[PDB]
């Protein structure tokens, strides 16, 4: 009843890294977006983010997060998703597009960006590729 | 709202000690020895060792100053290279008999080490500060080391936008989580451990954005706060975190009158010899319409704790469905206690830490470290509300009087580089006196108290040095009237000697001594000579101290009229007599009139004896 979204993408020494897109779960205060270890020197400390690789976000339950797809290009891994605009007073869900540095691991790089098609007659992303 | 303070002390009329280093600035760290009688400043780019009974005497220095390609990496960082580029010593706490444990901003790489107090050197153990100690010079910041572990709180990273309070324990280092229940936009007070099965506690206070009000901007709220000394986190949730910590809002108000208090700029701890309970002075501003007003409430620890330990959490809900608004939770709380410490009770119940709690509390502690009551000060009300006057900092001392009557002694000072002493009389506030520390009305950042048998100080701290003060001037009153009227606990006059001496400091007889607290100088036993020219003008002098009390003359037994011609007044106090001439001449009187309770107060303030010449 609640989307998850993966890429497997390499460190700056080859390391294997997951991106994950968790979308909001009604305990799951988890942040929308991390970058986990998938193969770390402790391997019983493997899927764990390194407390800074995560977009912190105050209000989850608000932003109500739907992830639709994770996907790289160059040095880049992005994401596509629904989530509420709170900067409209409608505070409507809009399909946005994310972007993140592939070795940015505090997650400084991350910007996003909302979707239109076609001026969002259609406001609802489902799928891509 | 209190009065205006009673005495006004010009820095010039009073002995006060005074201590800075040439091109150095910003001495806001005050830490004094165990034996008292050395005050250690910690200032920006240095770290100094003063005689604290004569704070001019510098005995020690150490610098700490910023290289010239780590001030370009932060300006290059569009900060300040001459100003925030520069290493503001944040951390100056007792590390052991040989050493201290010191924190600087460090052109925005905050740094940590050990200065060796042999020596006065730095040990270049250059232990990275972030969580310790602010990247900006603007950044609030509150340390307490308790058993050689720092609790810090402050911002966790350069921009501010990570707040954090933690321990540096390496054993069990512990932090907050970085969500809004937790921490809302905190600005850092202060930090002390409230020492006692029944473990210690660090209490926290700041300022953050409330969750529980809704207003036309966002309200901030001052936050009583605890954590208990033995936490070591959760297990399989709240790993490395605090599982220990609830909060509370700390009220300072007036509602009869509509004023409200909510933004908290100091907390002092008054530990009574006698009182088995510590309370908490704390001075707060409101944050709208503060033009300026302050507001000094004492909260009894007592109080606070009831909270933490009985009262009910707060639930957050969602709301029409986008919204979250916070609400009284009366829903079934787990046992054992969420945010409780590991006490009697639960080590009956086989646990041993919070390592070994239930996921139950731990998971409900995490989304409920707010509390629906709030923390209420001591009578329901503050000890003081003044206007005019933005308070900085403050400090109290419990002093016995004469009668033995105990006076909770305030000691707040203001952002124009002035100290103000207060005490709660019969349910009225009297501001016994006001001193101008600072010559350049330079904003006291910190102060600290040194109650202790022979160095009786006050020391405060602003950006251009730092001034070191008694806690009272009985030495100023002339007459055994002006002794009593000041209504100073610290103040007794003393037949024998002739002069208004310091009660509990001075060497004097207890039994054959003058005090009342009700200003009745009837307890109290009991000629400038001027020849002026005919036709002339003459000026008789006359000078007071009470800011409460109006000076009059009398010429010839009769209350004279300053009115032209013939008078004037001169400064509002000096009389002018203009066409001298054979009548003139005889006894003027300059007299006093001020207010106690009910009864007017007169004194004769001078005496001249003016003779015109023919
Ligand atoms: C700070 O809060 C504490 C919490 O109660 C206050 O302590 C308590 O005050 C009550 C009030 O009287 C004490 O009860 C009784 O006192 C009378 C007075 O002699 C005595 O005759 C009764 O038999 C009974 O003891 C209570 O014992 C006392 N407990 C403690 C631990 O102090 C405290 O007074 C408050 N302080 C301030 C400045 O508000
Ligand atoms: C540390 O102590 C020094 C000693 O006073 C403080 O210096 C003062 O810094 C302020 C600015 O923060 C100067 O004010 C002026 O502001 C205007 C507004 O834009 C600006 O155009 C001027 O060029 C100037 O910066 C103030 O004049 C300056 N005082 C002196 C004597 O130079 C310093 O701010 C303190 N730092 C902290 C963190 O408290
Ligand atoms: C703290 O400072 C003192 C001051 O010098 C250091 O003392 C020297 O210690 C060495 C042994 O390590 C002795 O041989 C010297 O004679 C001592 N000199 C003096 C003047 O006492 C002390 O070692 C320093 N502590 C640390 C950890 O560096
Ligand atoms: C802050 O945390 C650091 C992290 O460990 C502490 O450092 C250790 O300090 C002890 C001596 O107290 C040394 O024996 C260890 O080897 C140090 N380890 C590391 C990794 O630094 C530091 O002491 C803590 N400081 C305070 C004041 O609590
Ligand atoms: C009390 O402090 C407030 C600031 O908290 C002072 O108000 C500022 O005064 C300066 C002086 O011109 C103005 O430029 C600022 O715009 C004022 N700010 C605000 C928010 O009012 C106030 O003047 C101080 N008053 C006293 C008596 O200390
Ligand atoms: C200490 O205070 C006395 C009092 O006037 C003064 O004479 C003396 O010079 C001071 N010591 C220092 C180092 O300033």
């Amino acid at each position: 009843a609640v989307s998850t979204v993966g890429l497997v993408a390499q460190g700056l020494a080859g390391e294997p890294l997951l991106f994950v897109g968790r979308g909001y779960t009604s305990g799951g205060g988890i942040p929308p977006i991390t970058t986990r270890a998938l193969w770390p020197p402790d391997p019983q400390a493997a899927f764990s983010y390194e407390e800074t690789a995560k977009l912190a976000v105050g209000r989850l339950s608000e932003y109500s997060h739907h992830f639709v797809s994770a996907f790289a290009r160059g040095a880049s891994a992005y994401f596509l998703f629904l989530r509420r605009d709170l900067q409209a007073q409608s505070r409507a869900f809009r399909a946005y597009v994310s972007r993140v540095c592939l070795r940015d691991q505090h997650y400084y790089s991350y910007v996003e960006l909302p979707l239109a098609c076609e001026g969002g007659r259609y406001g609802l992303i489902q799928a891509a590729a | 709202f209190a009065p205006i303070p009673r005495i006004t002390w010009e820095h010039r009329e009073v002995h006060l000690v005074q201590f800075h280093e040439p091109d150095i600035y910003n001495y806001s760290a005050l830490l004094l020895s165990e034996d008292k009688d050395t005050l250690y400043i910690g200032a920006r780019e240095a770290v100094f060792a003063v005689n604290a009974l004569n704070i001019s005497e510098k005995q020690h220095e150490v610098y700490w100053k910023v290289s010239e390609d780590k001030k370009a990496k932060c300006a290059e960082k569009g900060k300040s290279k001459q100003t925030e580029c520069l290493n503001y010593i944040r951390v100056l706490q007792p590390l052991s008999a040989t050493s201290l444990y010191v924190c600087g901003t460090n052109a925005f790489q905050p740094a940590c080490d050990h200065l060796n107090l042999t020596s006065f050197k730095f040990l270049g153990k250059n232990e990275d500060g972030k969580g310790r100690c602010p990247f900006d010079p603007a950044h609030s910041y509150t340390s307490v080391m308790v058993d050689g572990e720092l609790y810090s709180g402050t911002s966790y990273n350069f921009l501010g936008s990570e707040p954090i309070i933690s321990r540096n324990s390496s054993h069990s280092p512990l932090r907050t989580e970085y969500a809004i229940p937790w921490l809302n936009e905190p600005s850092f007070v202060f930090a002390d451990v409230i020492r006692k099965g029944e473990d210690d506690r660090v209490y926290f206070f700041f300022t953050e954005v409330s969750v529980e009000y809704e207003f036309v901007f966002r309200v901030l709220i001052p936050r009583i706060a605890r954590v208990c000394k033995g936490d070591q986190g959760g297990l399989r949730t709240l790993q490395k975190k605090w599982t220990s910590f609830l909060k509370a809002r700390l009220i300072c108000s007036r509602p009869d009158s509509g004023l409200v208090f909510n933004v908290l700029r100091d907390v002092f701890v008054l530990r009574s010899p006698g009182l088995k309970v510590p309370v908490f002075y704390a001075l707060f501003t409101p944050q709208l319409n503060n033009v300026g007003l302050s507001a000094v409430c004492a909260y009894n620890l007592s109080t606070a704790e009831e909270v933490f330990s009985h009262g009910k959490y707060m639930q957050s809900t969602t709301v029409e469905q986008s919204h979250t608004k916070w609400v009284r939770y009366n829903g079934p709380v787990p046992k054992p206690r969420p945010g409780a410490c590991i006490d009697s009770e639960a080590r009956a119940a086989n646990y041993t830490s919070s390592l070994n709690l239930p996921d139950k509390t731990l998971q409900f502690v995490k989304d409920h470290p707010l509390m629906d009551d709030s923390v209420t000060p001591i009578d329901n009300r503050p000890r003081l509300i003044k206007k005019d006057v933005n308070y900085t900092q403050i400090v109290v001392d419990r002093t016995q009087a004469l009668d033995g009557t105990v006076y909770d002694v305030m000691f707040v000072s203001t952002d124009r580089g002035a100290l103000h002493k207060a005490i709660s009389l019969e349910h009225a506030v009297h501001i016994i006196e006001e001193t101008q520390l600072f010559q350049d009305f330079e904003p006291v950042q910190t102060l600290l108290l040194s109650s202790k048998k022979g160095n009786r100080f006050v020391y405060a701290g602003s950006n251009s040095g730092v001034v070191q003060a008694p806690l009272a001037f009985c030495g100023k009153h002339g007459t055994c009237e002006d002794c009593v009227l000041a209504r100073d606990p610290y103040c007794a006059w003393s037949p024998p000697t002739a002069t208004c001496v310091a009660l509990h400091q001075t060497e004097s007889p207890s039994r054959g001594l003058i005090q009342e607290m009700s200003g009745d100088a009837s307890v109290c036993p009991d000629y400038r000579q001027h020849f002026f020219k005919h036709g002339g003008t003459a000026e008789l002098k006359c000078s007071q101290k009470s800011n409460l009390a109006r000076v009059f003359w009398k010429f010839q037994n009769g209350v004279l009229k300053a009115e032209s011609p013939k008078y004037g007044l001169m400064g509002r106090k000096n009389l002018l007599i203009f066409n001298l001439s054979e009548g003139d001449s005889g006894v003027y009187q300059c007299l006093s009139e001020e207010r106690v309770k009910n009864k007017t107060v007169f004194q004769v303030v001078a005496k001249h004896v003016l003779e015109v010449k023919v």
